[PDB]
């Protein structure tokens, strides 16, 4: 096994509420360890750990450079925010609802976008809950997520399983019914 | 930390096997595009972005900046390498599976670190490379990567296929089986 | 703008 040494820097912009709130943190990673990081809440630059401090301290030391940071925020964060308004944030893909048994009954929502969705199980006229269990956002890597929900059931004469899905790309829920 | 939206501006990669590096943008965990610094090319990787310009330039720069600072901090680490670790490799399909009606398979190579992996497909027990493609190393919270790795079909009775994994945090190839 | 802009790497 050859040996590896790896370097990654971060720009990172977390926002919040559109850009009312924007925090900028540049993370500055030795392998896997955070050694450095600039966070606009704090304003400065401060070591994480031993291996970044005389980082910090000289990065902090040239005042042009931490002016820069200081302003990033607007200069970086908030300004690509003004193009993802026009296209990543306007991205609406519409998700395909199918229902199969696998008892369990599986629902698949597939190829949806954004991230936002909510799937519920009814049966009849009541929502289950207790007997639900869904797997994490399963991203596919194309802009496009997927989910599965599934239910484990005792199937009576007449039980009627509604799969509902709420997304911003639809005007209604989608349902999709299956019986025994 | 709790946000509305994460983005990277960007994920800046350097390491000393190879040696290699790679430069992308995410936005809420997705690649916005990345430089092929080989050929000081921007690769869009969602048709609407291509309405953007990214000169390739600014990352050659901030990647001669990471080769400098990975230089620096393996004498100050004495010379700590990076740990291996153990990917997880999960293989699903893009869309509920009906036979003759074309199909993405999805193999997803999670908690990879050091960011280098061999994702190959195999059908029916021989390679195939017609209809592969693949993400770029796509950055997590821990500083470890995924990758994703796609290969077009059409479903059949007769035809299953395996993800295979190379990576040193393995013992042997992880091979990871898919049928319809 | 049409211009994504970047956060550059600082040189130790």
């Amino acid at each position: 096994s050859p040996e590896d040494f790896v370097y990654q820097f971060k720009g990172m912009c977390y926002f919040t509420n559109g850009t009312e709130r924007v925090r900028l943190v540049s993370r500055s990673i030795y392998n896997r360890e955070e050694i450095v990081r600039f966070d606009s809440d704090v304003g400065e630059f401060r070591a994480v750990t031993l291996l970044g401090l005389p980082a910090a301290e000289y990065w902090n030391s040239q005042k042009d450079i931490l002016e820069r940071k200081r302003a990033a925020v607007d200069r970086v964060c908030r300004h690509n925010y003004q193009l993802e308004l026009r296209t990543t944030l306007q991205r609406r893909v519409e998700p395909t609802v199918t229902i199969s048994p696998s008892n369990l009954l599986v629902c698949s929502v597939t190829d949806f976008y954004p991230a936002q969705i909510k799937v519920r199980w009814f049966r009849n006229d009541q929502e289950e809950t207790a007997g639900v269990v869904s797997t994490p956002l399963i991203r596919n890597g194309d802009w496009t997520f997927q989910i599965l929900v599934m239910l484990e059931m005792t199937p009576q004469r007449g039980d009627v399983y509604t799969c509902h899905v709420e997304h911003p790309s639809l005007q209604s829920p989608i349902t999709v019914e299956w019986r025994a | 930390i709790v946000a509305d939206h994460v983005a990277s501006y960007g994920v800046n990669l350097y390491q000393s096997y190879g040696p290699s590096g790679q430069y992308t943008h995410e936005f809420d965990g997705d690649e916005q595009f990345y430089v092929d610094l080989g050929r000081k090319e921007t690769v869009w990787c969602l048709p609407v972005l291509r309405q953007f310009r990214f000169d390739p330039q600014f990352a050659l720069t901030n990647i001669a900046v990471l080769k400098h600072n990975l230089n620096s901090l393996i004498k100050r680490s004495n010379s700590t390498a990076a740990t291996n670790e153990v990917p997880e490799v999960t293989v699903f399909s893009k869309s509920p599976v009906t036979l003759g009606q074309p199909n993405i398979l999805i193999c997803l190579v999670d908690n990879i670190f050091p960011p280098v992996v061999n994702i190959t497909w195999l059908s029916n027990g021989h390679s195939v490379t017609e209809g592969v493609s693949e993400t770029s190393f796509l950055s997590k919270s821990d500083h470890s990567f995924f990758k994703i790795s796609y290969l077009t079909l059409l479903p059949s009775a007769e035809e299953s296929y395996d993800c295979k994994v190379e990576h040193w945090g393995l013992d042997k190839p992880l091979l990871k089986h898919w049928e319809p | 703008m049409a211009t994504p802009l970047l956060m550059q790497a600082l040189p130790m």
